[PDB]
């Protein structure tokens, strides 16, 4: 009738991609913080801002490719293209790292748009939205490293940059100066990963292995019509076989797969919240009844202490090449070196 | 002294799951 | 259901429930605003993060009076 | 009218192409430490 | 009617609490000595000299420590790869000086795991079940062989053998990175995939039923409720959440059938884990993963960094100070 | 120390030896079809 | 007036025509594709 | 339309015939000609070092980072 | 007073939750302990 | 030299929550005995 | 029509692959 | 001793009798059931369902 | 100086048997509206 | 197992005997709280 | 920090004295 329905009959359409009101929100987003992605790694270096090589032109793989954090000096600046730092020019901006924030802040509002695109496809085929709630834990992943992250810190050139070994050097980097190992935020993030990971290689393997014979053929994959309401495996038996080797069972399919929701996105839940203490350097660094009585013993070792001496050579030896614009010139002497290495 | 309450922490841990292996609320058809 | 006389006073503010005005209403004027305060956020943002220089306007601790 | 197996087939062998030439320049030219 | 009869139809029974098996005539045994030797030292045990230095080091509760510090130590550097029975040692106290109990817990530990392994085969060949749940647990099973087993064998030490504990654990990992670089090498890759996409394809199949679940509750009691257990109704519209999926991506990339779904599912993390499994393994013998420093130079020459060359200095960091004192010659060919 | 080492190749091959002797009592036709 | 005032409303005019074009091409495409009652 | 019916049918394998080549050589010539050096600003290999500047070039201020890269590229 | 609420319901807690809940109690017990006692 | 208050935070939050937990349960096979109408409901 | 949902995507992923195999050939 | 190559790791004579009585004291059970039986007894099977 | 172990009689000796009276008050209640049949029994 | 038991009763405490056994806590731990604490 | 729990004894014995006045069980004839 209006104006305002027959753009909401428009974008309601079924077609090909669903489009949808919050399309205008991701197409557009989604679209150019992947093609900044793919820009920046091929074409675009970190000579000024890192003073690494990290494009295609420069002879890295898709290994030491990435989209580089911007320079300390730059503070948290947004980089906007028409801002103060790059004044209009294109050249200019990639060289300071501006397409780093391009595609951090046409990501977040990607994330956004596509959270969204979850509520609206699950009210027009009208099932409950836990598919939007579930991917809020990826959202608590991405906001909290690759945004609140640098923002506690000095700038934004203590974040994530985008490529597959610039994640590796952050894995590193937030052992020897943070601790990250120790912080009881991420065990109760792996045990989600390798928890999650884990229920579905068990209901992986114990629905196909329960099955009823729906077919006289050896291939079970092609006795399955979408439409039937006859349930697929034995519920009876699958609970039967883990009473008897693990000792409990799940005996509820709609507690089941609730329970496949609960533990992997907790992980990222559990583990977004201490990340968000890193960013304000509240780190779980010592245990200072260790500290204290390995200073006034020195014959005391544990596991723990050991692992302290791998982060002074972490914070020593990355440190001069890590951080350029404060020009850490290390003596050899100060390194520390274990013995005969 | 600090060790006990490690120590009550993991065999209280190791109680709960005995009970819950052979105590459990057997799940029955109809 | 109990009459007390502060509930009598304060009784035709809730007397009314689920009248509405028939149409789009005060949708338009509602965007307009919300459009503005968009614009508002975006730029106390970029005055604090010196991404926008205003002049005689330093973002850094000042000598406030004592 | 093509078949679509021999599309798969002149595509799929085009990826080889590209890809083994991915894997040359890994040992020659930039980034390859000659 | 014969006690061997009488004693198969026993340990074969289904009808037991748990079910014991022909596996579980040396699952439980190995199992329970794993256990009860790995209480009591976790708990109460000396330090143990692990470099081979006579310098020990604390792992047990009793002698100051915690939950997260306290572990296990693997053996000496001084046996090596040697077996070191208590019969062997001449005393206790020279078995629990050398990392006595490591090759105890382990090797009780990795025979229990293949036996319970088979012991989920057994139960569903007596169940009818199709049997292939224990090829799933095989995925862990190769990877506790190959942290505990495998790598100790290739380095030629259990002192390298990874240490019962939990702060144990990132010793283990990090001195793994300086020698090995396992985050270059692509089995590490293949499944970092394996888990991160185990857990979204965890996330995103139980999410989709849960979504599509059918109307038999009331709003005051749980949702779990309208499931009663044995029936025969489908629980969830599984046309629902094909056609949300079928318009979430695209049309095409939506699982109709549900047993090719639940195979997918068991595929791609156990897939992950097996090659990974097989990293370690490779990694055992000294088969390191890639090395791209000093690979970008100038036209002059000059080596131009790259992030290889920022995750070198790391790992130079963790190779010039892991076993600060063992070593005397400059190259950690061990 | 030679007296545990007896009673550790006592536990061994009892144990063993019920597995050997587990498998080749029958064991294929122990299963819900028939027998 | 300064550059840095200038230049983000200029970017304030470009962050109207990019939602503009987008809304213009939107509107006019609307009535075409209708769906028949 | 069906998407397999698409590729399949010579009509698509017409246009497609001009428009592949016409796009990948451009994609070849928009390297091989220098020109994307220039409009990303990423160093050549004759030019990650100069005869002045030995060191590695940092930029070190907020403000004034289009005037100091103005300086680190001109040599 | 005035009537009794229509809207009084009951709390339920089957054997199942008690063991989820009382181990998840006590892994966090274990977990966070180490940190606290420092 | 450890925290004397994290004894209380532990041991508080242990038994804290976890006599919650057991509340919840008793009462609720308590209503269920309450049904029930036999021997137990008084 | 679907030929701008496309070719949005495939425009440009031929042309940079048109970059990369020159990359190959490029040397110091 | 530990690196001696000496089999099973039987150091003393005195293991041997403990091996030889734990293989042959569950044979001797197994016997008593699987034993004795006709050893003669064919099928065209692929798993046999004879006896007990 | 104070004994740290006291802190741990007090507290548990408050809380842990005071929690476990209201746990038999919680029971009565629930097996009274247990039999009562009325929008609570369940 | 066996049977049900029928031993089976039920526990009683009304709202009357909570308040006396609350205030015999606390009182009895204001009392001996100053001589623990020492 | 040893005075805090003297208070803390002494202000929650004075609320179960609140509650048992004002929320008693109520008697009833019949
Ligand atoms: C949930 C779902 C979210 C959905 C995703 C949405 C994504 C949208 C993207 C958000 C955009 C945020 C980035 C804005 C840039 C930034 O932050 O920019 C940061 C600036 C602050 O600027 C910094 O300010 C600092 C303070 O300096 C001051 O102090 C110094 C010493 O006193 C000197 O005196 C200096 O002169 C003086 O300016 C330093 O100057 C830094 O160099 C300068 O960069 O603030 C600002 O723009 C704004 C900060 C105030 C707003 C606070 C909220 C945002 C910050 C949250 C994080 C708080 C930190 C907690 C860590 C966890
Ligand atoms: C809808 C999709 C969308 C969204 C949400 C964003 C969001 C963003 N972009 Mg982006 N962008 C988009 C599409 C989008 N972009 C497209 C399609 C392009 C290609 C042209 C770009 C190209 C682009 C570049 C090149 C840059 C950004 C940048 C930014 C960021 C800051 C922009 C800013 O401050 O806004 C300011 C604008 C507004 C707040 C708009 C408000 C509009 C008001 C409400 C109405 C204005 C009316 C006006 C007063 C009168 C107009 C009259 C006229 C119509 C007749 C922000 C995260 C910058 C960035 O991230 O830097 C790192 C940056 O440099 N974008
Ligand atoms: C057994 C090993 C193990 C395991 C399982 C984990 C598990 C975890 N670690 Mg950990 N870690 C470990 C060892 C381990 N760690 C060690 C040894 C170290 C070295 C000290 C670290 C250091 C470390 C750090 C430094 C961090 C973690 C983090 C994490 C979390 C992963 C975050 C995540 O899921 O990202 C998944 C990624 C996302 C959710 C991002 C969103 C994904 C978007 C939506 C993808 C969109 C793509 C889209 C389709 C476009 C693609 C197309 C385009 C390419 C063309 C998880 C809890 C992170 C964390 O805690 O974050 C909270 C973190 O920052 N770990
Ligand atoms: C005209 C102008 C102005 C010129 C400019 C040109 C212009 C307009 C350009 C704009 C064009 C533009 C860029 C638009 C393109 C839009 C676009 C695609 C943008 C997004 C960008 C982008 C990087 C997208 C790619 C990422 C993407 C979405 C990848 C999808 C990943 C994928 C295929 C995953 C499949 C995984 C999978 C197999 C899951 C199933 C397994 C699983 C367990 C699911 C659970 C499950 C499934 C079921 O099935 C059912 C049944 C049930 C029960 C169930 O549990
Ligand atoms: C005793 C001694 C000495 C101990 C010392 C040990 C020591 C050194 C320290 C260990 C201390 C310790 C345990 C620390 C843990 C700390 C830590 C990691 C905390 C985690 C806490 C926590 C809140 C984590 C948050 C993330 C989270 C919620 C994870 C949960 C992970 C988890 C519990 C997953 C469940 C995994 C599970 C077993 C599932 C399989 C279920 C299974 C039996 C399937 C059954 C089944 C499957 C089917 O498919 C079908 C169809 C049917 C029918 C069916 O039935
Ligand atoms: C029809 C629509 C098609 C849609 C296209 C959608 C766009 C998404 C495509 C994403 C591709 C991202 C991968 C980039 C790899 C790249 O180009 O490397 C291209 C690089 C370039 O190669 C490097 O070139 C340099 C030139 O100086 C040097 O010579 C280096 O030595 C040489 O390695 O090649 C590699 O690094 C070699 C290995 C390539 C490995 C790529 C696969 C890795 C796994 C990623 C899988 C992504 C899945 C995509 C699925 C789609
Ligand atoms: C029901 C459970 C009841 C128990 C609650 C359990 C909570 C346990 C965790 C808190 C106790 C741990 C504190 C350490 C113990 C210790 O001795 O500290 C003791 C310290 C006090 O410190 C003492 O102070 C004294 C004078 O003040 C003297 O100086 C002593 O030397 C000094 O030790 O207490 C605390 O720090 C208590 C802090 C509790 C408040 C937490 C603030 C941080 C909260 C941030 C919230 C973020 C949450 C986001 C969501 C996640
Ligand atoms: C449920 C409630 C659970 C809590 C129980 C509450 C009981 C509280 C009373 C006991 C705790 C008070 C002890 C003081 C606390 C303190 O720090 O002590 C701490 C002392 C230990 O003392 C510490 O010891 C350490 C090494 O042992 C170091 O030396 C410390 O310096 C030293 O203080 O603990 C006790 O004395 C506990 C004794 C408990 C056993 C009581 C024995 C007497 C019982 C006689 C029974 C007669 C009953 C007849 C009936 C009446
Ligand atoms: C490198 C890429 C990784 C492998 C690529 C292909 C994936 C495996 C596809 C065939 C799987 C074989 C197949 O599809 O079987 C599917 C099987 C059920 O199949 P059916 O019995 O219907 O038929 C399979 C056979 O019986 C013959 O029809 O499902 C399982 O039992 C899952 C339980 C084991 C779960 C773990 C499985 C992991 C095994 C995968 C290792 C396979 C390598 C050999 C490939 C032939
Ligand atoms: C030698 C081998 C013999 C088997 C060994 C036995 C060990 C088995 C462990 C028992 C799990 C008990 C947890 C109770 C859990 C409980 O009772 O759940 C009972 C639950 C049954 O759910 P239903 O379907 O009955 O629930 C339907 C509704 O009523 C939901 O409330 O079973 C499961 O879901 C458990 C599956 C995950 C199992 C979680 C195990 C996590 C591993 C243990 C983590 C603690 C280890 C800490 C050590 C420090
Ligand atoms: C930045 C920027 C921009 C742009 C954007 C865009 C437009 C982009 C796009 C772009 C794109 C979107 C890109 C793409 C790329 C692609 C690629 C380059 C791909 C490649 C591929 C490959 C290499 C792969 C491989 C393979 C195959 C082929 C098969 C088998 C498998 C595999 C995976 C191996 C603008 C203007 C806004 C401005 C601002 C900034
Ligand atoms: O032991 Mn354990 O860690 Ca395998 O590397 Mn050589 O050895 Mn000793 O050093 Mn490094
Ligand atoms: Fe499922």
């Amino acid at each position: 009738r209006g104006l305002f329905d027959l753009v909401d009959d428009w974008l309601k359409k079924d077609r090909f991609v669903f489009v949808g009101w919050s399309g205008l929100l991701l197409f557009p987003t989604a679209y150019l913080a992947a093609g900044g992605w793919m820009t920046g790694t091929t074409f675009v270096t970190s000579w000024y801002t890192h003073g690494l090589a990290s494009s295609y032109l420069e002879g890295c793989n898709f290994l030491t490719a990435a989209v580089s954090t911007p320079a300390n000096s730059v503070g948290h600046s947004l980089l906007l293209l028409w801002g103060p730092e790059a004044q209009g020019d294109f050249t200019r901006w990639c060289q300071i790292g501006g397409l780093w924030t391009f595609v951090a802040l046409h990501g977040a509002f990607g994330l956004i748009g596509f959270c969204l695109r979850q509520f609206e496809i699950a009210r027009l085929v009208g099932i409950r939205p836990y598919n939007a709630i579930a991917f809020s834990g990826p959202i608590a992943v991405f906001v909290s490293v690759f945004l609140l992250y640098p923002l506690g810190q000095a700038s934004w050139f203590f974040a994530p940059s985008f490529g597959v070994a610039a994640i590796f050097r952050f894995l590193l980097f937030l052992q020897g100066f943070h601790n990250w190992t120790l912080n009881p935020f991420h065990m109760m993030g792996v045990a989600g990963i390798l928890g999650g990971a884990l229920l579905c290689a068990i209901h992986g393997a114990t629905v196909e292995n329960t099955l009823f014979e729906d077919g006289d053929a050896a291939n079970t994959f092609r006795a399955f019509t979408p439409t039937q309401s006859e349930e697929t495996y034995s519920m009876v038996t699958a609970n039967r076989f883990w009473s008897q080797i693990f000792g409990v069972a799940f005996s509820n399919k709609r507690w089941l797969h609730f329970f496949m929701l609960f533990v992997p996105v907790t992980g990222l839940w559990t583990s977004s919240i201490g990340i968000v203490g890193l960013a304000l350097n509240l780190r779980a660094y010592d245990f200072v009844s260790q500290e204290l009585r390995a200073a006034e013993d020195p014959e005391f070792e544990t596991f723990y202490t050991k692992n302290h001496l791998l982060d002074e050579g972490i914070r020593a030896w990355m440190a001069a090449q890590d951080q350029p614009h404060e020009n850490f010139v290390f003596p050899e002497e100060v390194l520390p070196r274990g013995n005969a290495l | 002294m600090e060790a006990l309450v490690y120590t009550f922490l993991l065999i209280g841990t190791l109680m709960v799951i005995f009970f819950a292996v052979f105590f459990r609320e057997t799940p029955r058809i109809l | 259901a109990l009459r007390t006389r502060l509930g009598e006073i304060l009784r035709p503010l809730n007397a009314e429930y689920g009248k509405v005005a028939p149409g789009w209403g005060t949708t338009p004027i509602m965007g307009i605003v919300m459009l503005a305060f968009l614009i508002f956020l975006v730029i106390i943002l970029q005055i604090y993060n010196s991404s926008l220089i205003i002049e005689n306007v330093d973002v850094d601790w000042a000598n406030g009076i004592v | 009218r093509i078949p679509l197996w021999l599309v798969g087939l002149v595509g799929g062998l085009a990826v080889i192409t590209m890809l083994s030439l991915f894997f040359y320049g890994s040992y020659s030219g930039l980034g390859s430490s000659l | 009617v014969s006690l061997w009869e009488r004693f198969c139809a026993w340990i074969t029974s289904t009808e037991n609490r748990l079910y014991i098996g022909w596996f579980g005539c040396l699952m439980f045994p190995t199992l329970l000595t794993a256990t009860s030797c790995f209480i009591i030292a976790f708990i109460a045990a000396p330090p143990v000299d692990i470099d081979g230095i006579r310098e020990p080091v604390a792992g047990s509760l009793l002698y100051g420590n915690n939950i997260i510090s306290g572990a296990v130590v693997p053996s000496s550097n001084a046996i090596g790869m040697h077996f070191y029975p208590i019969w062997e040692a001449a005393s206790i106290d020279e078995w629990l000086y050398n990392g006595g109990p490591y090759q105890l817990i382990v090797l009780h530990f990795l025979l229990g795991v293949s036996a319970y392994m088979g012991r989920e085969w057994e139960l569903s060949y007596r169940l009818g079940m199709r049997p292939w749940i224990f090829v799933a647990f095989s995925a862990p099973v190769a990877a506790a062989s190959a942290v505990f087993l495998v790598y100790p064998i290739g380095q030629g030490s259990f002192s390298d053998g990874m240490p019962l504990g939990i702060s144990g654990t990132f010793n283990f990992m990090l001195v793994f990175q300086a020698e090995h670089n396992i985050l270059m090498h692509p089995f590490h890759m293949a499944g970092v995939a394996g888990v991160f996409g185990g857990s979204l394809f965890s996330a995103m199949h139980g999410s989709l039923v849960t979504s599509s679940l059918i109307r038999e509750t009331t709003e005051n009691e749980s949702t779990n409720y309208g499931y009663k257990f044995g029936q025969e109704e489908e629980t969830y519209n599984i046309v629902a959440a094909h056609g949300y999926f079928g318009r979430l991506i695209f049309q095409y990339a939506s699982f109709n059938n549900s047993r090719a779904l639940h195979f997918f599912l068991a595929l791609w993390p156990v897939v992950g884990i097996w090659i990974t499994s097989m990293g370690i393994s490779t990694m055992a013998f000294n088969l390191n993963g890639f090395n791209f420093n000093q690979s970008v130079v100038d036209s002059q020459g000059r080596v131009i960094n790259t992030w290889a060359d920022i995750l070198n200095r790391a790992n130079l960091g963790i190779e010039v100070m892991h076993e600060r004192n063992a070593h005397n010659f400059p190259l950690d060919l061990a | 120390m030679l007296t545990l080492k007896i009673l550790v190749y006592t536990t061994v091959i009892f144990f063993v030896s019920l597995f050997i002797f587990g498998f080749l009592s029958s064991d294929p036709s122990r299963n819900p079809n028939r027998k | 007036m300064t550059a840095s005032l200038s230049n983000f409303i200029a970017s304030l005019i470009a962050g109207g025509v990019v939602v503009g074009v987008i809304a213009i091409a939107l509107i006019v495409i609307s009535k075409s594709d209708r769906i028949l009652r | 339309r069906p998407f397999s019916d698409i590729i399949t049918s010579v009509r698509y394998w017409i246009i497609h015939s001009i428009t592949i080549p016409s796009l990948f050589v451009s994609g070849w010539l928009f390297i091989s000609t220098g020109l994307a050096y220039d409009v990303f600003g990423t160093p050549r290999p004759n030019e990650y070092f100069t005869q002045d500047r030995q060191q590695v070039p940092l930029v070190n201020d907020r403000f004034s980072a289009k005037q100091e890269l103005e300086d680190l590229t001109k040599g | 007073m005035t009537g009794p609420n229509p809207n009084k319901q009951a709390v339920e807690l089957n054997r199942t939750s008690l063991y989820w809940g009382l181990l998840l109690i006590f892994v966090l017990a274990v977990l966070f302990s180490s940190y606290f006692f420092n | 030299e450890v925290q004397f208050g994290a004894y209380l935070a532990v041991l508080l939050g242990t038994f804290l929550p976890a006599l919650f937990l057991v509340n919840l349960f008793i009462q609720t096979e308590a209503r269920k005995a309450g049904k029930a109408g036999g021997q137990d409901s008084d | 029509f679907r030929w701008l949902a496309i070719h949005g995507l495939a425009i440009p992923t031929v042309f940079f692959l048109g970059g990369i195999t020159a990359m190959q050939f490029i040397q110091r | 001793t530990e690196g001696t190559n000496e089999w099973f790791g039987v150091d003393d004579l005195r293991l041997l009798a403990v091996l030889f009585l734990g293989h042959w004291a569950i044979l001797s059970l197994w016997l008593g059931s699987y034993g004795d039986s006709n050893e003669d007894e064919d099928f065209f099977g692929e798993i046999d369902y004879s006896a007990r």
